[PDB]
RNA sequence: AAAAUUUUAGGAAUAGUUAAUAAUAAUUUAUAAUUUUGAUUAGAUUGUUUUGUUAAUGCUAUUAGAUGGGUGUGGAAAAAUAAAAAAAAUAAUUAAUAUAUAUCAAUAAUAAAUUAAAUUAAUCUAUUAGUCAGAAAUGGAUGCCAGCCGUUGCGGUAAUUUCUAUGCUUUUAAAUAU
RNA sequence: UAUGCAAAUAUAAAAUUAUAGUAAUUAUAAAUUAUAUUAAAAAGGUAUUGUUGCCCACCAAUUUUUAUAAUAAAAAUAACGUGCAGUAAUUAAUAUAUUUAUAAAAAUAUAUUUUUUUUUUUU
């Protein structure tokens, strides 16, 4: 077990964030694609925290907040935090 | 063949080891010790 | 010795290798040591210890504002008596004097 | 060993328990035992005349 | 009933038959540390906290627990622990006070083995007899002063070394060489 | 592996695992050792 | 009045201050006291019958409740909402029921599927997963893309590993996350 | 070439990296590899249908953590441009020391084989 990629779950399994930007990432050869890797905030003790995240989630009407869930690793190196539903 | 080879038998009047026995195969360290009935795992298990 | 004889665990092998390091792994970090010793040399960095003082802590000199390097980055703040003093110190300790022991000179070391 | 104890690590748990082990503790033979080197040297340009009033 | 299973149980309030009654508290909680400060920079100049830290007193692992048998509970029948103490006495620069270092026990049952700790106490001679290096018993008592609440009881080995050593009006004992250590390096020379 | 973990040869005997059980903290707590200086279980 | 047990990876000094005198001394007397056998500040933290795992010396939990003085009442300060303690005439015991609020607790999918409830018939209409490896597959798309990812890894026009449709698989309080 | 300063492999340790938050590991040794003057016979592989094999640093973008030193450090990384450092590898390598510098690195002083061996029991 990985202690150190759950950080910001902060002792929690899940956790709410907000949308902020959508962007795309090579992942480690040889995988070749586009992963989709959502910018997302969220604070807590009054200090706002910028997470980055994997988004497997599916999208509908536009919407804000979504659910984050750890998982076991991905292709795209760096990325811990998983993305359950978008509220 | 080789596995006729090897054969190996138990003394079946105590049925089951009255001590334990620990040793070691290449790099796997083992404990055959008495219990009340067969616990193992399950391919240990049918094998015992 | 002050400095560091290693960088991170040079003695990684598996258990009873008859060396204390294997050819591969030593030369991993004899490149991860050249750099870091690479970057020493040509940022001319200068450390000191000054008695009594606590010693853990050294008044790092190659980034004060006389000897500092970079013409940008703020330097560092010392006692104005205790910074002419080893400003003093870097300079004499230079070139060689007769009857003094001789001791290694660089380019970088000015 | 629960990993939020000490360092990310398990072995700096094992290495903050060194400090509490029974026969490892400090005494008039091992002291100092947690900071042995910032007190290194620091009497050698010290010079002190030892304490005499017998002859 | 802490002994029945997940799926096994009905009701919560009571237990049908007998055993123990337990509240279970949760012990995994996946707690964590904030980091509030900079490794740089943390407000604190002999320790630094990095992580979380272990609490309680007794609930403190490796277990370490007070012993009462050891030298002093084998000699001595005591009304109160730590009515009774044998030490020496370690200096005297205060009017009928002596400073005794006694030593005292403690068991880690991890390792299954004791440990000898010492501890200073401040004790009452009226009269004065005490001299540094003396093997005295000492005893439980009124409160005296803020910090005495024992005094010299016997003498159980005097100075003889020390007594003929200050009738020639030499101190008791040579004053100790070095103080404290510290962190500076003292050049002084000559 | 010099950098990790001590490794026995061969398992322990548990009899002697139990053996050396004798002053542990439950045997404690069972004999009374430690000093009931608090409310405990209500 | 005391004695024991006291945390931080990388460690330095602390201070209305010790002890004697005495109902003394904001300037009594003294070679004072705490500290490397780890102090004081500073972080975190509600302290010495309560848990979980385990064959087991272990590891891993345990809440909560005592926060200075200043007309000093009172046996004792515990004295400024927040009961569920009958409080100086037997209020009442045919009582345990309290409607819809809260705080931190308090484990409900209670024969989860065929013969019926020695009732008083009151609350509820209750479902998920997989389908390469390893119980269980075929069409159709897709073509290093889209996507899958507990893990080795899969995707290069034939993918038993993606998506979709349909079947099929499960040892039947669910998958998934921490 | 040991009168100043200078603790330091000869091992007390809990998976690799990393200044103790970064990546998900790393390290490793006997299979296999055609030419070294016997009256043809001794030999190495960081590759794994195996030298048209792999790898090494600087030199751009970006990603992410922080203890921000010419131009911060560290980790992911698949461009461009230099070369050819390493696999006894075109002056054998490895470790410490000191110097040097487009970049791997190179020169010297010591130890040493995770380098291949060449062998006078008084002539
Ligand atoms: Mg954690
Ligand atoms: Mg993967
Ligand atoms: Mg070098
Ligand atoms: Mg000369
Ligand atoms: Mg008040
Ligand atoms: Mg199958
Ligand atoms: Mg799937
Ligand atoms: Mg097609
Ligand atoms: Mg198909
Ligand atoms: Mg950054
Ligand atoms: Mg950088
Ligand atoms: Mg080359
Ligand atoms: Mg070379
Ligand atoms: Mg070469
Ligand atoms: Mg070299
Ligand atoms: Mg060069
Ligand atoms: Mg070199």
């Amino acid at each position: 077990l990985f202690f150190l990629r759950m950080w910001f779950l902060y002792g929690c399994c899940l956790r709410f964030v907000l949308f902020v930007l959508c962007y795309y990432m090579s992942p480690r050869l040889p995988s070749s694609g586009n992963r989709r890797v959502l910018y997302a905030v969220f604070y807590l003790y009054n200090f706002v925290w910028m997470l980055r995240c994997f988004f497997c989630c599916f999208i509908g009407l536009v919407m804000s907040l979504f659910i984050i869930e750890g998982g076991g690793f991905v292709d795209l190196p760096g990325v811990k935090y998983y993305t359950r539903i978008v509220s | 063949r080789e596995a006729f080879s090897n054969i190996i038998a138990v003394d079946l009047e105590q049925e089951g080891p009255m001590y334990p026995v620990r040793v070691n195969a290449d790099g796997v360290r083992v404990l055959l010790y008495p219990a009340r009935r067969i616990v193992a795992n399950f391919r240990v298990a049918d094998i015992l | 010795r002050w400095a560091a004889k290693f960088y991170g665990q040079v003695t990684f092998g598996p258990r009873n290798y008859p060396y204390p390091s294997s050819r591969w792994l030593a030369r991993r970090f004899q490149m991860k040591k050249h750099r870091i010793i690479k970057r020493f040399r040509f940022r001319r960095y200068k450390l000191a210890a000054v008695a009594n003082l606590p010693f853990a802590k050294m008044i790092r000199v190659g980034m004060l504002p006389e000897l500092k390097s970079s013409k940008t980055k703020r330097g560092d703040v010392v006692d104005p008596t205790l910074s002419g003093q080893l400003v003093s110190a870097v300079k004499n300790t230079g070139e060689k004097r007769k009857g003094q022991r001789t001791r290694p000179k660089s380019k970088y070391q000015v | 060993i629960a990993h939020w104890y000490c360092g990310h690590k398990f072995r700096h748990r094992f290495m903050r328990d060194k400090r509490f082990h029974p026969s490892l503790q400090a005494s008039h033979d091992a002291r100092n035992r947690f900071s042995k080197r910032r007190h290194f040297k620091t009497n050698r340009w010290n010079y002190q005349q030892a304490y005499r009033d017998m002859p | 009933p802490w002994w029945n299973f997940q799926t096994e149980h009905r009701q919560r309030c009571v237990l049908m038959y007998g055993g123990a009654r337990t509240k279970n508290t949760h012990n995994a909680n996946h707690r964590v540390f904030i980091k509030k400060y900079k490794r740089n920079a943390f407000p604190n100049r002999t320790r630094h906290h990095w992580a979380v830290s272990m609490t309680g007193v007794l609930s403190q692992r490796p277990r370490r627990m007070p012993w009462p048998y050891d030298l002093t509970s084998l000699i001595f029948n005591q009304p109160r622990q730590g009515s009774d103490k044998i030490g020496y006495v370690v200096g005297t620069s205060m009017l009928k006070t002596a400073v005794v270092a006694t030593n005292h026990m403690v068991y880690y049952p991890k390792f299954n083995q004791r440990v000898s700790r010492t501890k200073r106490f401040f004790a009452h001679d009226e009269d004065l007899a005490c001299v540094e290096g003396d093997l005295v018993h000492i005893k439980q008592c009124r409160k005296i002063s803020k910090y005495k609440h024992y005094y010299v009881f016997s003498i159980l080995e005097p100075n003889v070394e020390g007594r003929e050593r200050l009738k020639l009006g030499l101190k008791a004992v040579p004053p100790p060489l070095f103080g404290y250590p510290v962190s500076r390096r003292i050049v002084k020379l000559n | 592996h010099r950098s990790g973990k001590a490794r026995a040869f061969v398992f322990r005997d548990p009899s002697l695992r139990m053996m050396r059980a004798g002053s542990g903290y439950q045997q404690l707590r069972r004999m009374g050792m430690p000093m009931q200086v608090g409310m405990g279980w209500r």
